[PDB]
């Protein structure tokens, strides 16, 4: 459906004009909601965990990449929600969140980046998505480009993106001249024990891994998720990590491995350390999403991670969403707009939020519990389940060094939380705007995922155990 | 394998060690990927294999599309500024 | 036990060291003959922590006979009384010495790894409940343990008895 | 030209309540030693002294009690002992 | 039933504006379908009675009667049904204490403290260490809240502390449940004393276990947020958390730890002994120093709470009787003084400096002899719950370590040290120039006092009216061979 | 007591210790968007590199130079 939505969409969007924008974005949202409720049911195929390789063995499908595909359809829904309507009516929201003719296009391609990643069984594929993938992300970084921080990050993405990828390909190149193959399939326990790959394996890993930003390269990423506009950094932060992450996961070439060992506890110090000392938003965010990588990387290190990995990745990404979406609404209470792609800026614009939208304070509160880990919140049975994983597997010192790296990040969860629940002077009186139904009803419908999600448990883990075994 | 490897390095090199223009920088992704593709094309050539020549052929093809973004990024970036002072 | 080669041993660490500072200084340079000059003494730093764990470290196992998480800890109070040597406050020197060491031992204590010991980690040992009359090992559970297993590893008194009360106390 | 909506109508927080009379006569000095005193930690110091009272109480003082602790684990047993009788086990 | 109460509850809310009604009326209730319960209750009996299961997969929304359990477990012995009985009594005194000092956001604050006192009673009827963590855990969230937006002036502090610490705690308490749990596959309370460890993971459990425990009960050395907590908590958060949150480690020693690591609990007993007489001792006497009131009271928990862990990891039946019955006269008492000190005083002079309170006796009698009665009842005055909990905790202790019970006998003396220190300057002297005079206690304040009071007195003239619940649990956890 | 260990050590062991150095941790590791970000991820490449060749001698030694380096990135 992907790629006859991509087809289709760019003749439109060629002959449509700039006011179209919106409901063509509509139109795609309606289409891929239409998708994911229409051909859900193709999740039978996968029963007894049956794996298929199709297109002469370059892809690869199973049940994990059956559900990370979905996730990446609801995102990419929730995602273009934000486009397609409008918060408010005001000239003021005109302005600030317009959709650019091109954008829904290079969305609709780095998610066909991202499945592509997935599911590559092959090395060619792997490298071409990775491309593609890179490529896509490249110009919605810069597609804004009246911003001079997002053309600069744009450019600086650019480079890295670059350096990393180089680094992938001399990894796949090294492995072709070794083996004189292309698959990881063609590996075996023999093949492991006979030969010494683990330098290779783990440059590719790394060449993976550094373009999602794990310590110690993470900081220009932090830099470019800053500089971005609010709405393309609620996409360019997520869809790359739940791509790659899922890739290298479902890999398993980096078991028990020493360098990953010790890169994957410095990014949890580095993630937890460094955003302590944050007062701007986004970097706030940033250095959360460095943190919660970290908690993946730490699943690259063992086998049968799919349920923690599965588990873990879906609550992230409502958490994510929802706490963008939290910082998105509480715009309209601000009474200081830094600019037209970044118009909050500072967590201490927040001040007082409770006293302007208790129930927004509300949800922000049930987010950062989420993410500090309380139950019955989705965040702690996500931290749960990785606990059980990495302790079964005997990590006992990064399983004590991820304790402390939830309690240090704890501190800058909480922050938020601090400044809005303080007081403002001017407290709202009235007002005859309405928030717009529809993004409402999707921050309420994550709000209530995260809050009741858990009475589910024991029926996912039933499901899990007839798809994935 | 010698010819590539020294070119990826010294381009690698070249790219960090840049203090003087970002031009160099674009020239260094270039080459770079030129001393992959003469890695994998030897061994292609030493196997007697036709994978390893379809991948330089798709590699081509991928560093032809990223040039085309990258300069069409630096001139985003330049139409803002009016001048690279690197 | 056999012992670890404390000379040779410090000496290969003081050659990594020095070599790590270099390396340190080299990139400090980049990013900011001078080189040294504006090191910030990061040469010493690496050499000066590498003598110190190393030579600690080595000298505690040996003197000891053991090799254990506490010569882990006592390798770590040494290199953090030569990083916060550099404080010249003596609160800050006893800070660095205890709070290091402490670190390093809980470092040792779990394995002195960070990756995991994979033959010896749960996923790959015999667990879940023995068999009829075997000896239990570390992740294995049962219903009964030997009441001579209790009275060695616990120690006879405070109720902890060879035989138990009324049986021993019955009439005839 | 980036001004937030003409919508918004902003009155003050008030918090409500009955301004009851105030039936504490503050002193300032009373305040301020309160305050020095509930505050101390961020201004504590090692000294000497400082120093002397942390390891006596954090240090020697845990180790005496363990020593006994330690040495005396199931040691006495009293419940009816009688003449003659040890009250030691060991 | 639902819809149609949650109707009412609507219209009573629209109608009236204040919810505050509604939850007393609705907490009144819940006292006295647990005392329905208690009629109900079978003690000659050492199983788990009103059992239920939720969000089990074939009825997540519901009870389940599967042949498989993989919800959470609910139900009740005599243990359970004490601390229990006890928070039901506690709650609705909670909603009173603050029934007109609470002048804005009122709803939400009501709402905070009912949904606090709900997720503690909750908490003693979970069965498994999952759904045990989970209440265990929910209450941070709730406490940070309440505290950062209904505290004194230095109620940021206060939350931030809260959070932390018992966060801090409860992750190392993660640690040891997850072992246990992809150690046995099982996490259930009911038949976990049957699993037998190896003695080496034993060990390794038990720390993760007793951190949580050192940070909860508190003990020395990491007990320094408590008095902060309670100090710039609101009146209700720090009669729940001297009440009951404090008794949730009590609990959760003689429910998660004793049944499964016996022998590493024998192996580590003396180092509790260490901890516990370090902690009666040193904070015993560091509140001799102290200027706030209630960071008086406060200081005085933690010492109860000392001897407390001294009776219950005694190894004897009077121990754990006598932890038991000073946790709830503790319970009982530490809530009265805390009304005291931050309901009557605060409310009235709105400070909590000692140098301004002199005198009290010659405007406010009443009060007076309410502060000696409550007084001589915190220092373990007889005919008090309070007395028999400490004697029998000290009986069981002098019995496992005859030197360190010996030793810890001097809490009596040093508790009478500071209470009556304080005691003697709030009640004479002449009336204080600082402060004007006030009314004297109100009927509501005396009311609640007088509930405490004589609630205390009962379990202190006969203590024997509980063992009808208890006969069981004192023998359900001492390992004599 | 009451000050020197329960507002002093105590405290030096628990929020305010935790506070500076978490302060000074945390500014270190904040503290030409281009050239400076290559030299980054040159300088990463070959310190693994280094590293693990060290490693592979022997992983004892490499022990002081992780917590050099982190001392370098935190101090
Ligand atoms: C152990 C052996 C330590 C021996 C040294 C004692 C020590 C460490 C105590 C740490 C305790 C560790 C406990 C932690 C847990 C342990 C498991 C405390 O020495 C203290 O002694 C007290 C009492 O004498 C002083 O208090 C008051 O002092 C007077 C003011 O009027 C009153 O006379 C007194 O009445 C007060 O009370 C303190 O000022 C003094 O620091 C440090 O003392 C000495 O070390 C040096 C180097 O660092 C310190 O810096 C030096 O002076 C600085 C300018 O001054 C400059 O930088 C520089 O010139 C130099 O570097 C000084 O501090 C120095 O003095
Ligand atoms: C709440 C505070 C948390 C802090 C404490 C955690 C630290 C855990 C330490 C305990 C523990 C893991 C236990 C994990 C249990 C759950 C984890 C708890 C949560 C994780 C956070 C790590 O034990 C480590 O101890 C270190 C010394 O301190 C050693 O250091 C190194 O020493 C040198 C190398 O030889 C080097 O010189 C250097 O490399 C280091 O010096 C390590 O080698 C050793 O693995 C013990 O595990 C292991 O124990 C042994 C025998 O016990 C078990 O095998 C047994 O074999 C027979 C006898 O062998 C028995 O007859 C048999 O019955 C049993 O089969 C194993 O199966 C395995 O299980
Ligand atoms: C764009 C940029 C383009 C530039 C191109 C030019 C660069 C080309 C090469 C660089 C490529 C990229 C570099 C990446 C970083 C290299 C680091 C790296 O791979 O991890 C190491 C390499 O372990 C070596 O044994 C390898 C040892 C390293 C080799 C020795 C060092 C030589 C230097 C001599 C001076 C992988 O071990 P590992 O983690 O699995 O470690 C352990 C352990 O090895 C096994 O015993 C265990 O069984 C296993 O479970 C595991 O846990
Ligand atoms: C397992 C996890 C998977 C999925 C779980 C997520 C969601 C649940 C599944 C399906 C959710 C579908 C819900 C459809 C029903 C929801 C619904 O009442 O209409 C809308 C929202 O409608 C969506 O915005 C519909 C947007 C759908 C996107 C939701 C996805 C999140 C809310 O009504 P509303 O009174 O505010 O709408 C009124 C009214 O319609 C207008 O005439 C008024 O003029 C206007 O003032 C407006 O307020
Ligand atoms: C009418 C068609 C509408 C279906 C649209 C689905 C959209 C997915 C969008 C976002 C993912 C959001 C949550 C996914 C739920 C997992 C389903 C599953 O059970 O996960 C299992 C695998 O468990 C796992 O690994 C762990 C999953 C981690 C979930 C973390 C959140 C838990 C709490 C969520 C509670 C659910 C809310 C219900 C409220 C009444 C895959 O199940 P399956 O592959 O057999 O496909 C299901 C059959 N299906 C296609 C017809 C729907
Ligand atoms: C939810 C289901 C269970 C709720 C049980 C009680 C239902 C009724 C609650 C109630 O009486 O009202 C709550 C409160 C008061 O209503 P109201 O008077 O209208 O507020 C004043 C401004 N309008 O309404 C409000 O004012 C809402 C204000 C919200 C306060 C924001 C911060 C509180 C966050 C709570 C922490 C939750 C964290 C979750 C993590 C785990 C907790 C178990
Ligand atoms: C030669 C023969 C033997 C050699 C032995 C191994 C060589 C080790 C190399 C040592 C690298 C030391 C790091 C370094 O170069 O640091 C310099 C630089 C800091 O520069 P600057 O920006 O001034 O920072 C000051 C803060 N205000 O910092 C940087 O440039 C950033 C750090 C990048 C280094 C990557 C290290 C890999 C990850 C290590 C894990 C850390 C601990 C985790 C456990
Ligand atoms: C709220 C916040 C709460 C935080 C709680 C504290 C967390 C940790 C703080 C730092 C503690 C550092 C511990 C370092 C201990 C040093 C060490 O090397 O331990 C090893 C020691 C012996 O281990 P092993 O090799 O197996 O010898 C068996 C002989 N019977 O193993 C042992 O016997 C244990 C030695 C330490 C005992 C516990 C210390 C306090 C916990
Ligand atoms: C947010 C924190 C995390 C949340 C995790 C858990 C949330 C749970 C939500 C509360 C729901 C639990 C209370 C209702 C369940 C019990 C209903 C019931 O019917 O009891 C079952 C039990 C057996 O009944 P049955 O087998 O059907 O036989 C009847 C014979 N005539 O019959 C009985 O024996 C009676 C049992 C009495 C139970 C007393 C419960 C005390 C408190 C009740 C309300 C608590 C609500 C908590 C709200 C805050 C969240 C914790
Ligand atoms: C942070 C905040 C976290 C909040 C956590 C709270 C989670 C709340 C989940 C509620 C589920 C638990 C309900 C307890 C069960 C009580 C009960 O039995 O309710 C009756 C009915 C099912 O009853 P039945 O299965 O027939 O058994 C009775 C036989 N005598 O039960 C029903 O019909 C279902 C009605 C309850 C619907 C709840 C929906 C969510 C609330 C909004």
């Amino acid at each position: 459906m992907l790629i006859l939505a991509i087809i289709s969409l760019i003749t439109f969007v060629s002959m449509s004009k700039l006011s179209d924008n919106r409901a063509i974005i509509r139109l795609i949202n309606i289409y891929l909601i239409l998708v994911l409720v229409l051909d859900s049911f193709l999740y039978l195929l996968f029963l007894n965990n049956q794996t298929y390789t199709v297109m002469g063995e370059l892809l690869i499908f199973n049940s994990f990449t059956f559900y990370i595909d979905m996730l990446i359809y609801f995102i990419m829904i929730v995602i273009s929600s934000l486009y397609g309507y409008n918060l408010y009516n005001n000239n003021l929201y005109k302005t600030l969140f317009e959709p650019k003719k091109e954008l829904i296009i290079l969305f609709l391609i780095n998610i066909l980046g991202a499945l592509l990643i997935v599911h590559s069984n092959d090395f060619i594929t792997l490298f071409v998505a990775i491309e593609l993938q890179s490529y896509s992300i490249y110009l919605i970084t810069a597609i804004y480009n009246s911003s001079y921080k997002a053309s600069k990050a744009s450019m600086l993405y650019f480079f890295m993106g670059g350096i990393l990828s180089i680094l992938i390909a001399y990894s796949i190149n090294t492995y072709y001249s070794v083996l004189n193959s292309y698959t990881l399939h063609s590996l075996d326990s023999l093949i492991i024990n006979t030969l010494d790959l683990n330098l290779i394996l783990i440059a590719l890993s790394l060449g993976l891994l550094f373009k999602i930003g794990i310590a110690p390269l993470h900081k220009w990423l932090i830099s470019i998720y800053e500089n971005t506009p609010i709405l393309i950094t609620i996409y360019i932060s997520l869809i790359p990590k739940i791509s790659i992450l899922s890739y290298l996961v479902l890999s398993n070439i980096s078991i028990n491995s020493l360098v990953i060992s010790i890169l994957a506890i410095l990014t949890l110090l580095v993630g937890s350390v460094g955003g302590l000392l944050q007062i701007k938003i986004k970097r706030l965010l940033a250095f959360s999403g460095l943190t919660n990588a970290g908690y993946m990387m730490l699943l690259l290190l063992l086998n049968n991670n799919e349920f923690s990995y599965l588990y873990y990745i879906t609550q992230y990404s409502i958490s994510h969403l929802a706490i963008f979406m939290i910082i998105i609404f509480s715009i309209y209470y601000i009474n200081y707009i830094n600019n037209q792609y970044n118009p909050i800026i500072y967590v201490n614009q927040l001040k007082g939020l409770i006293h302007d939208n208790a129930y927004l304070v509300l949800s922000m509160a049930i987010v950062v519990f989420s993410f500090i880990g309380i139950p019955p919140l989705l965040g702690f049975f996500g931290k749960l389940n990785i606990l059980m994983s990495i302790l079964n597997n005997g990590y006992y010192f990064i399983s004590i060094v991820l304790i402390v790296a939830s309690l240090i990040s704890a501190l800058y969860y909480l922050y938020l939380l601090n400044v809005s629940i303080q007081d403002k002077n001017n407290i709202l009186i009235n007002s005859n705007e309405t928030v717009s139904s529809v993004l409402s009803y999707i921050l309420s419908s994550l709000i209530i995922l995260i809050t009741f999600g858990f009475i589910y448990n024991s029926l996912i883990i039933d499901i899990f155990n007839v798809y994935f075994n | 394998m010698f010819i590539g490897t020294i070119i990826l390095v010294l381009s690698f090199l070249g790219f960090v060690f840049n203090r003087r223009n970002i031009i160099l920088a674009f020239i260094c992704l270039e080459t770079m990927l030129l001393g992959i593709n003469l890695i994998l094309l030897r061994n292609s050539v030493l196997f007697d294999d036709i994978s390893g020549s379809l991948f330089a052929i798709v590699i081509i093809i991928l560093a032809g599309v990223e040039s085309a973004i990258g300069l069409s990024l630096l001139v985003s970036y330049y139409r803002l500024r009016g001048v690279i002072n690197s | 036990f056999h012992p670890y080669n404390t000379l040779g041993l410090a000496t290969q660490s003081a050659m990594v060291g020095l070599g790590a500072g270099v390396v340190a200084a080299a990139a400090r340079n980049s990013l900011a003959l001078t080189t040294f000059s504006k090191s910030g003494g990061v040469v010493t730093i690496f050499t000066g922590a590498s003598i110190a764990y190393v030579f600690t470290y080595c000298s505690a196992a040996n003197l000891r006979e053991r090799k254990d998480g506490w010569n882990h800890m006592w390798a770590g109070a040494a290199t953090g009384a030569v990083l916060g040597a550099r404080t010249k406050l003596v609160p800050a020197f006893i800070g660095w010495t205890v709070l290091c060491g402490a670190a390093c031992g809980l470092f040792g204590w779990t394995g002195a790894r960070f990756n995991a010991d994979r033959k010896a980690s749960l996923e790959q040992s015999p667990k879940g409940f023995v068999q009829e009359d075997a000896h239990q090992t570390f992740w294995e559970v049962v219903h009964r343990r030997p009441l001579s297993l209790t009275v060695e590893q616990l120690g006879e008194g405070r109720g902890i008895n060879a035989v138990p009360i009324a049986t021993a106390t019955e009439a005839p | 030209e980036l001004k937030p909506s003409s919508a918004i109508q902003r009155g003050p927080l008030n918090k409500g309540g009955w301004d009851a009379p105030h039936a504490l006569h503050n002193d300032g000095a009373i305040d301020r030693y309160a305050h020095w005193r509930t505050f101390y930690q961020e201004r504590f110091k090692y000294t000497r002294a400082t120093g002397k009272s942390t390891l006596i109480f954090l240090v020697a003082f845990p180790a005496l009690i363990g020593y006994v602790a330690y040495q005396s684990e199931g040691l006495f047993e009293f419940a009816g002992k009688r003449r003659g009788e040890s009250v030691t086990t060991r | 039933i639902l819809l149609s109460s949650l109707y009412l509850f609507n219209r009573i809310l629209a109608w009236q504006g204040n919810v505050k009604h509604f939850y007393l009326f609705a907490s009144n209730l819940l006292l006295l379908f647990i005392v329905v319960l208690y009629i109900n209750f079978n003690t000659f009996s050492n199983s788990f009675q009103f059992n239920f299961e939720l969000f089990n997969s074939l009825n997540p929304f519901g009870l389940s009667n599967s042949d498989i359990s993989n919800g959470l477990l609910f139900g009740i012995d005599g243990l359970s049904l004490t601390f229990i009985l006890l928070t039901v009594l506690l709650i609705p005194l909670t909603l009173l204490g603050n029934w007109y000092n609470i002048n804005f956001n009122s709803n939400l604050y009501y709402t905070l403290v009912l949904a606090i006192g709900l997720v503690i009673l909750l908490n003693f009827w979970a069965l498994d260490y999952i759904s045990f963590y989970i209440l265990f855990e929910a209450t941070l969230p709730l406490l940070f809240i309440l505290i950062h937006i209904y505290g004194s002036s230095d109620s940021e502090r206060a939350s931030f502390y809260v959070l932390m610490f018992t966060l801090s705690g409860s992750l190392f308490m993660l640690l040891s449940i997850v072992v246990i749990s992809i150690v046995l596959n099982t996490t259930n309370f009911i038949n976990h004393n049957l699993f037998v460890l190896s003695l080496d993971l034993q060990t390794i459990i038990w720390l993760g276990l007793f951190i949580a425990i050192m940070v909860k009960t508190p003990l020395f050395p990491i007990h320094v947020w408590l008095p902060v907590v309670h100090s710039e908590s609101p009146l209700a958060g720090s009669m729940i958390l001297a009440g009951l949150i404090l008794k949730l480690a009590l609990y959760a020693i003689l429910r998660l730890l004793l049944p499964l690591l016996c022998e590493a609990q024998i192996l580590y007993t003396p180092m509790i002994y260490i901890i516990s007489l370090l902690t009666i001792i040193l904070t015993s006497l560091a509140t001799l120093r102290q200027i706030d009131l209630k960071v008086i009271i406060a200081y005085s928990s933690i010492s109860h709470m000392g001897i407390a862990i001294l009776g219950v990891c005694s190894n004897t039946s009077l121990g754990i009787y006598g932890s038991i019955v000073l946790g709830v006269a503790h319970g009982f008492v530490s809530p009265a003084l805390f009304l005291i000190v931050g309901g009557i005083l605060y409310d009235r002079y709105h400070i909590r400096i000692v140098n301004y309170y002199k005198g009290l006796t010659t405007y406010m009698p009443q009060l007076a002899t309410y502060i000696i009665i409550l007084s001589f009842a915190n220092i373990g005055t007889p005919l008090t719950g309070n007395f028999t909990g400490e004697f029998l905790s000290l009986q069981g202790g002098f019995i496992r370590n005859p030197i360190i019970g010996g030793i810890s006998c001097i809490s009596v003396l040093l508790a009478a040290i500071y209470q009556l220190k304080l005691t003697n300057k709030l009640t004479g002297g002449i009336s204080s120039i600082y402060m004007h005079r006030t009314n004297d206690v109100t009927i509501r304040e005396k009311f609640i006092m007088n509930i405490l009071i004589i609630s205390t007195l009962i379990i202190g003239i006969c203590p024997q009216i509980m063992y009808n619940l208890l006969y069981w649990t004192v023998n359900n956890y001492i390992y004599i061979i | 007591i009451a000050h020197h260990v329960d507002k002093g050590s105590l405290y030096r062991l628990g929020p305010v210790g935790i506070n500076r150095l978490l302060n000074k941790a945390s500014y270190n590791v904040i503290n030409s968007s281009l050239s400076m970000n290559s030299m980054l991820i040159l300088i990463t490449i070959v310190s693994l590199l280094l590293l693990v060749l060290v490693m592979n001698v022997n992983f004892i030694i490499v022990i002081p130079v992780l917590i050099s380096i982190l001392y370098i990135l935190f101090s």
